[PDB]
């Protein structure tokens, strides 16, 4: 067996969205309405790739 | 019964049972080939059949 290969500290890291679940469901509808796009091209991503490492961007 | 058709009846029974003989040998060894390699329908053991898969999109992607 090989070695599995992992994306680096430095590729994993991005601006967080630090509000609690409750902010969250608050604005879960909106949410969904207005970040459709990207929201349903990583979602397409994963369940076509079925490998995290593969839709990091 | 005359001599000739004895004789030519004898023929035709050591046809019948030559050929099963050889067969008899041929099939021996078919069955050896066949039990050791699996690839013959004889000795063809189930498997679990493919169409039992689900392929449809899951609750989670990694699947």
């Amino acid at each position: 067996p090989g070695i599995v290969e992992l994306p680096s500290l430095e590729d994993l890291k991005v601006q967080e969205v630090k509000v609690s679940s409750s902010v969250l469901k608050a604005a879960a509808h909106h949410y969904g309405a207005q970040c459709d796009k990207p929201n349903k091209e990583f979602m397409l991503c994963r369940w076509e790739e079925k490998d995290p490492r593969r839709c990091l961007e | 019964d005359g001599p000739e058709k004895n004789y030519e009846r004898t023929m035709a029974i050591l046809q019948i049972e030559a050929e099963k003989a050889e067969l008899r040998l041929k099939e021996l060894e078919v069955r050896r080939l066949m039990r050791a390699r699996g690839d013959g329908p004889w000795f063809h053991y189930p498997t679990i059949d493919k169409e039992l898969i689900d392929h449809s999109p899951k609750a989670t992607p990694d699947n």
